[PDB]
């Protein structure tokens, strides 16, 4: 690659530090025109450093690079739950080549976290519709792996199902899931017991929460 | 200082779009404007940038699929038989990337290459209950279902409640259309007094739908 930024993901606690890397396959131009964002989703990214050191305006101190010619380190000091984000270097390697490192996820530790966990039934509404969607909400949980196993009166449902997780909270570093079974109306109709059965490394045995279809 | 991006959404396969940014602070002309884009769950990626006199250059695999160019008070770039390899979030970017000029980049367009038509979504409540609560506090939420293409925004009662809301990604459903889910955690003591209703626009449909969700009478 002409840029080659390392590692893929890093993680310190609050407070702590990371080191980020990025080697450019020439000397880039100036020996140091080499820049650093900081994105989170559904933003474009912001510039943190360029000329390789120079900070740019409203970026703490804390935010550190350093390097020259093909080799370049971006150093944050002090962590904070807010720098959970993913983080670019970009190199100008003169013949108008202009690229960007692969990008980098910065992990925030944190205490291990069980998640709270809740069930909801489809809505009357959908169900006129012909479909019925069940949601199982795993919220504010540490670290981000979690299972969640569907059962409908007892049977394992598999290939119904779809997820989607958070990113990490900007004040509380933890994430929250959802996780949605789809069914028929005819099919959903059939049966009684909904659970959504819950494992997590906050969690000495799994979490089971349930409904049974039209009870209060 | 600031660069509005404009022109994108959907379109067919092998057709033609065109983004443009225009900016705000500053004097636009005076700089080199850079075009970078993002496929989904992907990174940055440089497509090319244009001088002040408006000579272009590329990255070695745009050529010939990106046009880029400007005027006194715009940049704009233009997509040449986009396939599917091509839906991204495409960015204006002032300068070049490693430059100390990038600080300043436009929101953001995604452009959707597909064949398929636009629909909006239909909004249904996650409601509050006695599997939906512990220690106090209770869940609630909307599911905004079967949409296409994204985004979708959502709020909760106009802006005013954020603490405690989780909006997800929308996930592509086998059908071809998006869902996504918007919860936010509550007072179960809460939710015969306080009324809660998400705010969901799906733009790209022009749909605006406000939905109130509350316990289920059972």
């Amino acid at each position: 690659l002409d840029m080659t930024q390392t590692p893929a993901s890093v993680s310190a606690a609050v407070g702590g530090t990371v080191t980020i890397s990025c080697q450019s396959s020439r000397s880039v131009w100036n020996n140091n025109f080499l820049s650093w964002y900081q994105q989170k989703p559904g933003q474009p990214p912001k510039l943190l450093i360029s000329d390789a050191s120079k900070l740019a305006s409203g970026v703490p101190s804390r935010f550190k690079g350093s390097g020259s010619g093909t080799q370049f380190t971006l150093t944050i000091s002090d962590l904070e739950s807010d720098d959970a984000a993913t983080y670019y270097c970009a190199g100008d390697l003169s013949d108008w080549i202009h690229t960007f490192g692969g990008g980098t996820e910065v992990v925030v530790k944190r205490t291990v976290g069980a998640p709270s966990v809740f069930i909801f039934p489809p809505s009357d509404e959908q169900l006129k519709s012909g479909t019925a969607s069940v949601v199982c909400l795993l919220n504010n949980f540490y670290p981000r792996e979690a299972k969640v196993q569907w059962k409908v009166d007892n049977a394992l449902q598999s290939g119904n199902s779809q997820e989607s997780v958070t990113e990490q909270d900007s004040k509380d570093s933890t994430y929250s899931l959802s996780s949605t079974l789809t069914l028929s109306k005819a099919d959903y109709e059939k049966h009684k017991v909904y659970a959504c059965e819950v494992t997590h490394q906050g969690l000495s045995s799994p979490v089971t929460k349930s409904f049974n279809r039209g009870e209060c | 200082e600031q660069l509005v991006e404009s022109g994108g959404g959907l379109v067919t396969p092998g057709g033609t779009l065109t983004l443009t940014c225009t900016a705000s602070g500053f004097t636009i002309s005076n700089y080199h404007m850079s075009w970078v884009r993002q496929a989904p769950g992907k990174g940055l990626e440089w497509i090319g940038f244009i001088d002040t006199g408006g000579s272009a250059a590329y990255a070695p695999w745009a050529k010939g699929r990106f046009t880029i160019s400007r005027t006194s008070t715009t940049v704009a770039l233009k997509i040449t038989s986009p396939t599917t390899e091509d839906t991204a979030t495409y960015f204006c970017a002032r300068g070049a990337p490693a430059w100390g000029t990038a600080n300043v980049w436009g929101q953001g367009t995604l452009v959707t290459v597909s064949s398929a038509s636009t629909k909006g979504p239909s909004v249904f409540p996650l409601a509050p209950s006695s599997k939906s609560t512990s220690g106090g506090t209770a869940a609630l939420g909307c599911l905004v279902k079967d949409y296409f293409p994204e985004p979708v925004t959502v709020s909760w009662n106009s802006g005013a409640l954020t603490s405690g809301v989780h909006t997800f990604p929308a996930v592509l459903q086998s059908s071809g259309l998006y869902s996504l889910s918007s919860v936010v955690t509550v007072p179960s003591s809460s939710l015969g007094t306080q009324t809660y209703i998400c705010n969901v626009n799906h733009k790209p449909s022009n749909t605006k739908v406000d939905r109130r969700v509350e316990p289920k009478s059972c």
